[PDB]
RNA sequence: AGGACCGAACCGACUAAUGUUGAAAAAUUAGCGGAUGACUUGUGGCUGGGGGUGAAAGGCCAAUCAAACCGGGAGAUAGCU
RNA sequence: CACAGGUGGUCAGGUAGAGAAUACCAAGGCGCUUGAGAGAACUCGGGUGAAGGAACUAGGCAAAAUGGUGCCGUAACUUC
RNA sequence: AAUUCCUUGUCGGGUAAGUUCCGACCUGCACGAAUGGCGUAAUGAUGGCCAGGCUGUCUCCACCCGAGACUCAGUGAAAUU
RNA sequence: GAUGUCGGCUCAUCACAUCCUGGGGCUGAAGUAGGUCCCAAGGGUAUGGCUGUUCGCCAUUUAAAGUGGUACGCGAGCUGGGUUUAGAACGUCGUGAGACAGUUCGGUCCCUAUCUGCCGUGGGCGCUGGAGAACUGAGGGGGGCUGCUCCUAGUACGAGAGGACCGGAGUGGACGCAUCACUGGUGUUCGGGUUGUCAUGCCAAUGGCACUGCCCGGUAGCUAAAUGCGGAAGAGAUAAGUGCUGAAAGCAUCUAAGCACGAAACUUGCCCCGAGAUGAGUUCUCCCUGACCCUUUAAGGGUCCUGAAGGAACGUUGAAGACGACGACGUUGAUAGGCCGGGUGUGUAAGCGCAGCGAUGCGUUGAGCUAACCGGUACUAAUGAACCGUGAGGCUUAACCUU
């Protein structure tokens, strides 16, 4: 099924009257306006293109412009695609609300991770410090041997080393709803999500089930 | 947070007064046993007359930890010192008849109902 | 081993 | 440690094919004296923007 | 933001009674045992307070048999069905962590005689 | 990683970052317009601006907070009897930075920072 | 009273880290030993190379020591590279 | 080498202190002849750390800890 | 045993578990009486072992303050080939 | 005319002669539990005591604590305990200098990375008019572990003792990814207490220095010990194995023709990268519709006019970042600072009054102060311009307008 693109607004609790604190995300899923859909016969595929907030009009290019011209829907802040499961049809301009997952259960929740830089091996991929004391010269978070001897005569694809870490995208599985809230165009889903506070999220149905 | 090496205190009248946890039963590369959790001890120091002596290997189940124990609404439980009650090696059951100092509500299991209902609180 | 009973006690060439 | 044998100027060259500087592009023109500056910087005569700021 | 303190007020109690560190307060929470829901009470000295709105909580240090027990409470939570506070304390600190250290006599707070 | 954090080291240690501020504090007020590099110059308003704040409400409270602040007496009878007055209307920006090159012993970014009445 | 005790100057050099194209051809930092004595230090003097001196390690004799340095026999001799 | 080393003697202020130790100062003398930014890994020199407490390691290496004055009190052993 | 090859001898103690340690035995490969034998209070930057205290030594690393590393302007090496 | 040794630490990678988990045949296999052989390399596969040890023995775990290759993997990655320099001693041998199937105490570990490789991150050009977006997915990588309890069922089986398969549910260990709502750590940019001393004329009140002087708390951020999630199900083709029908060979026979089952291995399903995939792909939208000369006459050169869409640069910056890069904003404006209100932290400021001989207490007063937080607000700084990028886009065949 299509999914929503929403906006991770920060984290809170739910208590229940039973006594258990919830840990909940909350995401502000505003309502997503269909801009293209795509058939097979023109693209080879099928999906629905979707815009969600609002643009700057300075900041709209001409390009840009024309596209959102020809759905006729006002500009929003990207440019989201959906895959269509066959049984399901949609058109361009149509409004999709968060009303979507009144019934849904569980959910996956798509997200650009906070960005770390550069970090080293034992940050980076959990490798054990060398001993701090008992002679050990300019050593202690240094990755150690990185291959064999002569045989090999190099490192292979792949070693783990130190670099980049974070800023990219991250999905969370089967995620429990917690609350579907039409009026105020809430989402609360348990547990955390990848990205900060404001970074633009994708929700969509549960995958594994 | 108990570990390897870890010295205890008997919440019960085995006679036994300090304890070190020898090994943390469960898994491998088990870390840690906290509250519920079973260890296997050696006995460092006893009283003259005891059911136990020095230097006896048995089980253990803890009672209380610094650590502290948390609840379903997020609330936390905590105690100023690590303490045990003694098992037989074999059935677990405890060894002594009376038990000293508050316990917790996640001893209520069936396997530790005796202790449950000799505590004098919780 | 080729290198044994020492160089430099350890650093090698010495002098410097 | 040390390299096992001499780089040619070639590589050298290869190497240094990132180091051009580059111009300022454009320079402003004060609408009031009429003298050239960086943008977003006083001129030389202490003007910025037409107005006669600082005394130097 | 303003959608978090919104979905956050609505949950938030109305009757929290103001206590202050030094305090010996009496709490009341629902202990289920099955199908049976009592109340249990734990009384001690308040020794730390966090005020963060629906996040708020409180540490409360008692000597119960013999052995010194701290219970650190959610203020919002269901589970505190009361707050009471029995005795009133003269403190000059916020938190009272000196106290872990001493027993008896040398534990024992003023009372604030307003 | 830095996220959300505030405040530059400028390669000094806390307790010579907080003297060098004390002393160009009063350089400004003193003389309304001074020089200095432009990283120096932004770091200067979220020290100067709450002092001029500051001296909008006179009392011998206010006055001794000031002096523990700058530890200058001259600063502190011109802040209360003089840029308080001129900025009481004013709802912050009482400085103004303005860019004007680079210094010739080590090519620093340069920039004039000056309150905003000057009418020198 | 004391080859007595604790501890600065002063004289040493047990451990660790740094440094190892060094700040330094032996140091720096933190600790460490002796500290009225078989103590330490200034100035001048005396002992010369199969010789000196050595509370003795083949230690030291001008950053050199199982035989100093400089000049000479001298283009020693190299069945070796 | 405009080198973090070495180099005999004389002088000897204030407050605290047993003190020529140490801390802050006086008289007096200096900021050490590349600077400006940034606030990654990693290296160096430091501060703090939940629960545990030598499980580390050839080895408690390193670190942490103890630390003053007065009074009370102090074992085996001993060449007293 | 600063001496014992076989050898981690055997027994006792200490530890949950002790090739090290302490007390014994004698079967001393290959102790032994001024190239001294066996004791011994005090002393030792001496070798081995155990305990209390203490801790980032470690389980298992987290954060922070400074000097470099990185960028800009000035000056400007090296081994090697 | 040098290839540094044993063990440890860090980090690995492959083989399968498989230790565990998966499938199966025989059993002197009743059940439970075993023996033995075959298939299978997806993942997983202890901590301590002693010793320099590898090893081994011992203690206690685990589903299991596999066997090998990789210069007996790994010192331009670490250590330096053992061997193997110069000091010294014991036993022993020698007349002796000295020596060892030997013991024993002590004893400097150098290198700023050019190339290959590897982990990250940019610039150039190309992709055939230029530009802004969204995609498709050739191909590549990640992941793949498992305990216990309950139900089925005290059932099948068994004289009894004991005690299942198949199927289902719950809850753990280890490992991984994300996050900061909670519980906490840190928090030399916040508040307070306090010792010595110097200064602000002095009192009172403050500031400097002493490791942040020493301490007690603590905001934001970062973070684990904190709390969410994961490993799958399903599908396809199979291995060992089990078959159905069936001749050659009137019978038999899983195979020769034909047909069906069958595992954590394989191809998928899940997650991430990905058109430099030069085989350079697709879809949507936007922009440019001028004149003249010359020669070697052609994908030719030049002149004047024109300068689009868009980009870059500059400035204010960011939960983005070594630098580039990437994201937001530039007055038609909340991008940063300030300011206003709030919150949070600390814990009742100063001044004055009162009580007391005084230290000090009380009142004013939950006061004063308050960083990185929240909601607002043009006060300050984000300047009009300029710069780059053009002027309708080759040839040859088809089809079509107009078969
Ligand atoms: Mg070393
Ligand atoms: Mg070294
Ligand atoms: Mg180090
Ligand atoms: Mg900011
Ligand atoms: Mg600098
Ligand atoms: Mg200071
Ligand atoms: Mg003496
Ligand atoms: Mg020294
Ligand atoms: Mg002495
Ligand atoms: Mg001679
Ligand atoms: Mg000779
Ligand atoms: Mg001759
Ligand atoms: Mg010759
Ligand atoms: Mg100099
Ligand atoms: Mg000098
Ligand atoms: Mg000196
Ligand atoms: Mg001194
Ligand atoms: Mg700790
Ligand atoms: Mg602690
Ligand atoms: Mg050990
Ligand atoms: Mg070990
Ligand atoms: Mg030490
Ligand atoms: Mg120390
Ligand atoms: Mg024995
Ligand atoms: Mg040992
Ligand atoms: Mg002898
Ligand atoms: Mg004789
Ligand atoms: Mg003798
Ligand atoms: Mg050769
Ligand atoms: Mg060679
Ligand atoms: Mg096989
Ligand atoms: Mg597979
Ligand atoms: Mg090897
Ligand atoms: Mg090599
Ligand atoms: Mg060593
Ligand atoms: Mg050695
Ligand atoms: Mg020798
Ligand atoms: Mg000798
Ligand atoms: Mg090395
Ligand atoms: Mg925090
Ligand atoms: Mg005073
Ligand atoms: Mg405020
Ligand atoms: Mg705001």
């Amino acid at each position: 099924m299509i999914g929503l693109v929403g906006k991770k607004v920060g984290m809170t609790r739910i208590f229940t009257e039973d006594g258990v604190s919830i840990p909940v995300t909350v995401i502000e899923v505003e309502a997503n306006r269909v801009t293209q859909v795509k058939d097979l016969a023109n693209d080879g595929y099928r999906a629905i293109q979707v815009t969600t907030g609002a643009k700057k009009a300075n900041r709209v290019t001409k390009p840009e412009a024309g596209h959102f011209a020809k759905a006729g829907v006002e500009a929003g802040r990207g440019l989201w695609e959906f895959r269509l499961a066959e049984g399901e049809e949609f058109t361009v301009g149509q409004s999709i609300s968060v009303e979507l997952f009144a019934d849904v259960k569980k959910v996956d929740v798509t997200g650009t991770s906070k960005g770390k830089g550069f970090a080293g091996t034992v940050k980076r991929w959990n490798f054990r410090t060398q001993d701090a004391t008992h002679g050990n010269s300019l050593s202690h978070r240094v990755p150690g041997s990185i291959g064999q001897n002569q045989t090999p005569g190099k490192v292979f694809k792949g070693k783990k080393m130190a670099g980049q870490m974070g800023n990219e995208r991250v999905t969370v599985q089967s995620l429990d709803v917690v609350r579907v809230d039409a009026e105020r165009n809430l989402l609360l889903v348990k547990g955390a999500v990848p990205g900060a506070t404001g970074s633009d999220l994708i929700v969509k149905p549960a995958v594994k089930a | 947070m108990i570990q390897e090496q870890t010295m205890l205190n008997v919440a019960d009248n085995s006679g036994a007064r300090r304890v070190m946890c020898i090994k943390v039963l469960g898994g491998s590369h088990r870390r840690y046993a906290g509250v519920g959790d079973i260890i296997k001890i050696t006995i460092k120091e006893a009283i003259p007359r005891g059911k136990v002596k020095k230097g006896d290997v048995l089980k253990a189940v803890v009672v209380r930890t610094k650590k502290g124990v948390r609840r379903p609404d997020g609330s936390v439980i905590r105690f100023d010192g690590n303490a045990c009650v003694l098992l037989n090696n074999n059935s677990e059951q405890p060894i002594g008849t009376r038990i000293f100092g508050p316990v917790t509500r996640e001893l209520r299991s069936e396997k530790f109902m005796k202790i449950i209902s000799l505590a004098p609180e919780v | 081993x080729v290198a044994a009973x020492x160089y430099x006690v350890x650093v090698x060439i010495x002098x410097x | 440690a040390v390299q096992q044998n001499k780089p040619t100027r070639s590589k050298r060259g290869m190497r240094r094919s990132h180091d051009a500087l580059t111009a300022v592009t454009s320079l402003s023109v004060d609408k009031t004296s009429g003298e050239k500056h960086l943008r977003h910087h006083i001129t030389a005569d202490g003007y910025y923007r037409g107005r006669k700021v600082i005394a130097k | 933001s303003n959608i978090i303190k919104q979905l956050e007020q609505e949950q938030m109690k109305q009757d929290v009674p103001s206590f202050r560190p030094g305090d010996t307060v009496e709490v009341k929470v629902w202990v289920v045992e099955g199908s049976k829901k009592r109340l249990q009470a734990f009384e001690g000295v308040v020794i730390a307070i966090r005020n963060r709105g629906l996040h708020s909580a409180f540490t409360v240090r008692k000597i119960s048999n013999g052995e010194g027990v701290e219970r650190v409470f959610q203020t919002h939570s269901p589970v505190v069905d009361s707050i009471s506070v029995k005795r009133r304390g003269a403190v000059r600190k916020a938190k009272l962590y000196y106290l872990r250290e001493r027993t008896g006599k040398a534990a024992r707070i003023k009372e604030r005689l307003n | 990683m830095r996220h959300r954090k505030s405040g530059r080291q400028l390669n000094r240690n806390s307790s010579h970052r907080q003297a060098m501020f004390r002393n160009m504090a009063g350089s400004l007020v003193r003389h309304e317009i001074i020089k200095t590099t432009l990283p120096k110059a932004k770091e200067l308003r979220r020290v100067v601006e709450p002092l001029i704040t500051l001296a909008k409400t006179d009392s011998v409270a206010n006055r001794r907070l000031a002096f523990a602040r700058t530890r200058d007496n001259e600063i502190v009878a011109k802040l209360f009897n003089e840029l308080g007055p001129r900025f009481a209307s004013r709802a912050g920006g009482y400085t103004r930075i303005l860019k004007c090159g680079f210094r010739a012993g080590d090519n620093a970014p340069m920039a004039y920072i000056e309150l905003v009445d000057r009418s020198e």
